[PDB]
């Protein structure tokens, strides 16, 4: 959806369509977000 | 009856059901046709003598 905010996550509603079923059979118990880094410790 | 729909399937639907879970629109396999699917004509017959 279209945002012009930065935080403070704006009210309304949007739904999320489903982009992918993935049919996988494993186990997920602990979770870790992989983000990129701005490196220019 | 398999006439054409004017339903807006979105890409990941497939059908469509009535309040009573039957289904009033399917996607064709083969092609992303949406058909609406309405009950055979029926009714009672009441004889006039
Ligand atoms: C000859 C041929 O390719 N027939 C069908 C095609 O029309 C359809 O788009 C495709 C997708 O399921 O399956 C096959
Ligand atoms: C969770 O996944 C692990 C795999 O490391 C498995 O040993 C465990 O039995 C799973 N637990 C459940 C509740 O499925």
């Amino acid at each position: 959806t279209p945002i012009n905010l930065v935080r403070d996550l704006p009210q309304g509603f949007s739904a999320l369509e489903p982009l992918v079923d993935l049919p996988i059979g494993i186990n997920i118990t602990r979770f870790q977000t992989l983000l990129a880094l701005h490196r220019s410790s | 009856v398999l006439t054409e729909s004017n339903k807006k399937f979105l890409p990941f639907q497939q059908f469509g059901r009535d309040i009573a879970d039957t289904t009033d629109a399917v996607r064709d396999p083969q092609t992303l046709e949406i058909l609406d699917i309405t009950p055979c004509s029926f009714g009672g017959v009441s004889v006039i003598t």
